[PDB]
């Protein structure tokens, strides 16, 4: 009960918290919250990342939701932004993307699975790779560095900490203290 | 043991799923059947639903090794694999019993989890798989190969007398006294 | 239902707590209720620790929220403060930790597990170690000690009372009444 | 339902309750109470135990809560006080402790269990040792008793009654009627 | 459910439940719903059994309670009174001890199991019959008869109706409309 | 959800359900709600069965308080009485039982499980029978049927709809569109 | 939950819905909603159907106090209506039944295996017989399409979309937009 | 039973995954077949999926004790462990029937929980088992070693003619005519 | 059967974990070569990932106690317990496969719920069991005992060669020529 | 095996549960060793910590059936049927280890969920199985019956002397 | 087979856990070998933890009720029932290997739920087992009966020579040179 009243207060003065691994419930209530917050068009949005990623689907909606609206979204990666947790912390606004100095980023690849006969096997992974690609297109436009180079480094699990990330175009800046 | 005394006139049964044992089984089998008499034909009954693709490529390429011909019956149900190893008999010796049945369609697969490239190297070996199984297919029958790509997109189900037409069997066998 | 009613209670008298076993619900709890109670530039945050340790990353950001605001944070150590319960308790303002008298104290290293391919397991192991090193130099840096005599203690379990702690560096002071 | 409500009522005169095993939540609970209740330092507060024990370090913590604040607790054993819950029920304040007439009270060394490579096993043995004579000292600290005798009467499984209890020096006073 | 509703208002009218097995929680139940209503000394606290029994620790701490409360406690057999609750039906105040008209009671001596070495089985065997002994002396006390009589109509199960029940002692009068 | 709150605004207008197989839980509702409802002496409670029976001592228990609460009883069976279900029914006050007219009735003989050792199983089978015989008893009591008639009937199973138990005696009247 | 304030709202508008399959708990509430709305004599209460059936005894239970009310209920189906469901759905008052148009209607005869011994086996096979004929009797007598070819067509599963439900009068009228 | 009779003439199946029992099996029956006859050759067929790196050491080693030559026949499949194996033949005596596959790929493996220092060893000892694994490959093949480090890097594989240009096998062998 | 034929050649093979019934077969196994000709040596081969003290203890105590000489050969692995077996067979017939790996560590043990004394003479026991096993080390290698203390603290993998420089075996099989 | 050997001395080994199959087993060895040779003993060892009283009564009958005088010899235990089965060897033959139990206590069962005239039938069964035990104890022993009626209410444990005293064995064996 | 030649010459083998089945067994093969030759001397080996008292009781007077006299030899282990197995042997035989441990404590009991009466019989038959043990351990040992009273109180492990001066044992082999 604690959790949810101070969920609801900071949820009154602007804070949106993703401490939790991405899927669909979750995606709803974040997208339930943005269009929520969005009444206000001035005042910017603040949202926490502290997940090791999750679902494509869901999170690719919370990164539409992200685009759509016209307040600016402030992300701050703190503990870990793993997988799409990186991603959507990449997703904010140009100047407005921070981390915690002992906050820990990973990038790779997108996985899943196939069953079924030849033909569906086919289909699902030419989709596969169309979602691949598309998540390497996205990751190079919002960072700054090439495809190729994105694609080349994306191959397996790569760590950074807080400088890295800020040097390679992952976040805009290191925040310390208020 | 009835089971040994047709191995005596040399005779096997394929009546259990195609995997690794039932195949090396089968190809010991055949091995020794060679060694003992290489001029004297070999019979394979065939009353299997299936089973793996590499057993069956290893089981199809012992019989094909064998200098002696193999004379393939089908007896029961011949199903995926098991309709591939019937029509890979010697041509004109290949029987099915009349009520039996042959049913034919494209592989099918399953992996586990992975990164995005293993399950492309994955798919690519299955459409590998499949293409090989068409040219198996058409090799020993006489149907068009673009007939059988449209055929086996689904479960194909097919009588004594339409595989008999289709081309898999030579003959239909009903009884031993109308010869 | 009473539990709720207790611990919301307390809150309104800046007091925080910290049982259980750390992962990222009660971290995200923790960095919630710190965030709200921020709202006053100027006044003083109570956390008792009674914890046996947890997920790395979730005290990380723990700490990491603690030191990114202004309040000062004191830390008092009830019950066992173990693992990451040492390490946060040992991370509040200096000056501000302590400890009950019959409170038992714990240091020891991390610890995870490797699966998969080679390469992968190469990589999980060079994060794995730079995990370590940070934590052996956070632990100097705050205790006062030296990182090879960090080192060199923490590579069993290491077990302190009160009074060790205190003349070990730890903690500061051990309350025995207010 | 209604027990929250009655458990709300009570806490409100004065009162605390202990009706079950002795662990980390229950203790955090007590110790939530306590502090709480520890706002108006003249009154005192009294404290029931049914319980058949518990872990060493919640039970601690709630000693240590119970001697740090200035307010008087009275302990009331309530049917079965055995292990930790006699622990607790003699660390109240001398002249307020109170048994009722058909109470059982018993007291014996700790149990606990070993697991892992020599050298842990080893400071676990040192540490289970150190923590036993602890126990031992501080009872008979509040028993009144020698060292060597409650180490002998606690070697093995001593069961008591109120009288035995009231001469042994587990508990000041039988309790019957107001 | 509405059941939390009826039961608070049958509390606000100073009647009190037990249809269920004795165990702690519902012993530390019915001992808070007891001192709460012992707020007014004068008026009367009705108590309904209907369960088969319980944990011999939990049902003496509930008698313990109703001994001390000094308000007349009136039980009423509502169905089944076995073991520990014919025991707790009996303990009501002489003279307000009551069973409906198709009530069962029954008594028997107490069951239990051991596990140990040859010193533990020892001291709980002497302990199971101390408690033993201990019951049948206040069955003895309650009902009027002899210890000897009770000691040899527990050996087995025995059987009560209303009627035998009062001829024999265990309850006091039987209620059929007011 | 719904439940409660339809539930409670029936019981304002003196309404109740037993649609479910009776034991110790829903007795102790049925009981509370009936002695909360005979605060009014002279309006009367409305029942509304349709469970498959249930254990004897709650059923018991349910039929020894309205026998008790001087307030007339109607009971109404719905769905389908059977067993103890048929039991409450036909326990109603004379002249104030009904069933709707697509309902089900049925009368068998009680069952139960025998378990223990000689003894044991000689007290048990002897207290079976006393209750079947009472059960029988009660039945051709509340019924225009003698005890021979309802103890052959009752021998294995027997179904009737409403107008054969209209003119059996199990019910006063079939009551439609009323 | 939103389920909980709809569900609320929608029955102050004297709406009902069945939406899962029915049995012992959704009937009981069902007649509590049907009963709670018949204080109004003159209103008409909407039922929703959409479900794929249930026991035959709760159903008749509905069945029942659908007739017994002096209010119309006026039913409608919406995603399919099967075996109870379809008899509950033509239970409505005569020229008020309606489905809409992508609804599909299911009818069988009723099924339910019983097990025991000989007479056992005998006598519920007599009465799964005479519950099989009455359910015959009570859709002919709704349906008016004679009980031979109801017998004939509910031998195996028959399937119905809108205008066949309607011509074979399962249905009153297909409903549109309003 | 035909297992006997190929036997008797020298001929050995390995036809489930390489564990401890398979490999203690098939050297006994390597040094059975070595003692009966120190000059005539040994066969062995490989219809397996795989298995454990320390099984595949001890039959290679054997493999290479014996005095004489031994004869590799990959029929349906030879996956990882079982590759190495086939590879390990004698020049010239690697065989493969036509429709066969052979798979390579780098080892895989899991460890459970412990301490940091626990992990770093393994993961030591993880990257020692690659090495020596793709040094094995490269001795027995005409590919050089750094291909080899870049191919087996995922699942790499390989048809029978794919394998003999490979260098892995030597002849695919159709039909006795 | 090979074991059958390996074993009338005086060869008793150790391919399985190390509990009491294993070593039971090995020591009657032992019983029954050392009786039916006690002046030929015994063959042991270790294949086995390791096990219980009380077996080693008893297998050693039986090996040693023969009076033919015992020639003990490492392939694949011989992890913990089974090292030991490696180290204790008569001097200069202790031999591997080049391949072949060897594991050296201290022991894991477990106890179940139990009072603080007898958890006191569990420990007891199990350090008296860490000493004997380092006493045994000592007593069978070139390497002083503080030295190998120092190295059984982590585990401590050693290839064919280390284990030749170490002083567990005393040479490397390579082949025959 | 030492089972087949024993067997062709003449001696039958009891050491599991008594069940149907075992009791199938003891009444074939006895029927076999009695057809062989009609004159000698047959020694019977019994080690089982009872079973079920169906086959307890039909070992006891094939005992009682042949020919051949059946020594029952105890050693390590013998309680609840296989105590009926000791006592039932031919008088003067019946002998016991030394520190050896016998354990004697009336039968224990339980039936199925059933209606009250099923229980009722099953009570009456196994009132008339208790009976019957108390039959057979009472005339292969000395104590009268109403002194083992209230002894076999609980659990009754007698050692080798115990046991002789009672007269369910006949005289103790330290060695033979 | 190395157990038929082991039981063939006069060995009977003890290496599992005592329970009904496996008293009975050596039981029955007991019987058997003193059927064979009434005099001559059946040696039993003893690897096994301990066990079931009634199996105990059974095996020891079994062995104390034939002519034939019992060699008993520890080796690896031989703990609670065990140790008395060991200790019953005939006075001047009853050995154990270098490295062997003996552990002895009071029997462990754990009776299923029932009523008080119940219980106190159980009680007492557990509280005469204990002292029937405590006799046996006294008349086959030379340590008087209170510091077996002492010792048995919780558990006690004794090594060769600790069991030895404790009086369990009469050697301690080496070896056979």
């Amino acid at each position: 009960g604690l959790g949810d009243q101070v969920y609801n207060r900071l949820l009154n003065e602007r804070i949106i918290f993703l401490g939790q691994p991405v899927d669909d419930d979750i995606a709803n209530k974040i997208t339930a919250q943005l269009l929520l917050l969005a009444s206000d068009p001035e005042k910017d949005i603040y949202l926490y990342i502290n997940s090791p990623g999750g679902s494509i689907t869901a999170g690719m909606a919370i990164y539409d939701t992200m685009q759509y609206i016209k307040n600016d979204v402030v992300t701050i990666a703190m503990g870990l932004a793993a997988a799409m947790g990186q991603f959507l912390l990449s997703a904010g606004t140009p100047g407005k993307r921070f981390a915690l100095p002992n906050a820990e980023i990973l990038i790779h690849q997108p996985s899943a699975g196939l069953a079924g006969s030849a033909s569906d096997i086919k289909i699902h992974a030419e989709r596969l790779l169309h979602t691949k690609k598309r998540m390497a297109e996205l990751t190079s436009q919002h960072t700054g560095q090439t495809i190729e180079q994105i694609t080349r480094d994306s191959d397996r699990d790569r760590w950074f900490d807080a400088f890295e990330a800020k040097e390679y175009g992952l976040i805009d800046d290191v925040m310390t203290t208020a | 043991d009835p089971y040994a005394k047709l191995f005596e006139e040399r005779v096997i049964f394929l009546g259990v799923q195609i995997d690794d044992a039932s195949a090396n089984d089968v190809m010991a089998q055949l091995l020794c059947l060679e060694s003992m008499d290489p001029d004297r034909d070999i019979s394979v009954y065939i009353n299997s639903p299936g089973g793996s693709f590499t057993a069956l490529t290893a089981i199809y390429d012992t019989m094909q090794y064998v200098k002696p011909d193999v004379q393939t019956v089908c007896m029961g149900q011949a199903a995926a694999a098991a309709a591939v190893l019937l029509a890979a008999g010697t041509p004109g010796k290949r029987m099915a019993l009349p009520n039996a049945r042959v049913l034919i369609h494209q592989p099918y697969s399953e992996t586990g989890r992975g990164q995005v490239s293993d399950l492309e190297i994955a798919a690519n070996e299955i459409l590998r798989m499949r293409s090989q199984l068409e040219d198996m297919l058409a090799k020993h029958s006489t149907t068009p190969v673009e007939k059988i790509r449209e055929d086996i997109e689904r479960d194909k189900i097919l009588t004594a007398e339409d595989a008999l037409s289709y081309g898999l069997i030579d003959q239909v066998i009903s009884t031993r006294k109308m010869d």
